[PDB]
């Protein structure tokens, strides 16, 4: 009896996947973003001096 | 990727923003011995490394010799 939300609008949430479309939404916006993959060995990652290999 | 030479791979991996053609003659590096041309990983050929000891035995054996008794 404490619910700040009516049940019509708990409902429509519920029936309708309010939050699943939501996390759709967000993983369709990486879609249209940079990936962050390089073209090894084409390309390499960040090296240091203090960087420790072969001897 | 070890066909990369090493004046340039370290180039590539933005260990510097300095290539190796454009080096300081005091930032190059002196050899009083001769260079040659790179040679890449040798794996999967018959130029394979292939280990060995660079040291002698510890002990060794006495030479026969005979004398004779009077
Ligand atoms: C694919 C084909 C289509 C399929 C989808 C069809 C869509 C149509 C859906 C029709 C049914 C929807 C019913 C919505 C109206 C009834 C819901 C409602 O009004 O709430 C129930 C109500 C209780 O009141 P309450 O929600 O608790 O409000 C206070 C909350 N703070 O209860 C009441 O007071 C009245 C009792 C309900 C009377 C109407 C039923
Ligand atoms: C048209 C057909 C395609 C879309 C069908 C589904 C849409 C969502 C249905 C339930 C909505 C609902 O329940 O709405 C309620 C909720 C949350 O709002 P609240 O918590 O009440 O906000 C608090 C009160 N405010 C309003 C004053 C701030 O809204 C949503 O999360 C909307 C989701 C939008 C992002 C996804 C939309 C695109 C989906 C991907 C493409 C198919
Ligand atoms: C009259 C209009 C009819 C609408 C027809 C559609 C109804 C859909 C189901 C609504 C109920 C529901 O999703 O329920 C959620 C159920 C059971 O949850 P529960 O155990 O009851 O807890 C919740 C109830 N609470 C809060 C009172 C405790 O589990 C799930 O999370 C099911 C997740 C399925 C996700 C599939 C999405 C795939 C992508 C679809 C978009 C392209």
């Amino acid at each position: 009896e404490e619910s700040s939300e009516s049940a019509l609008s708990k409902a429509t949430k519920w029936y309708l996947l309010s939050e699943i479309f939501r996390g759709l939404y967000i993983t369709l916006e990486m879609y249209f973003r940079a990936p962050y993959t390089i073209y090894y060995p084409f390309e390499k990652g960040p090296v240091s001096p203090r960087f420790r290999g072969e001897h | 990727m070890s066909e990369v030479e090493p004046g340039w791979h370290y180039w590539l991996a933005y260990g510097t923003d300095v290539p190796p053609n454009q080096l300081k003659p005091e930032e190059k590096s002196v050899r009083a011995y001769p260079v040659k041309k790179h040679v890449p990983n040798l794996t999967y050929t018959d130029g394979a490394y292939v280990p060995y000891n660079t040291a002698r035995p510890k002990c060794a054996t006495w030479d026969p010799k005979v004398t004779e008794r009077p």
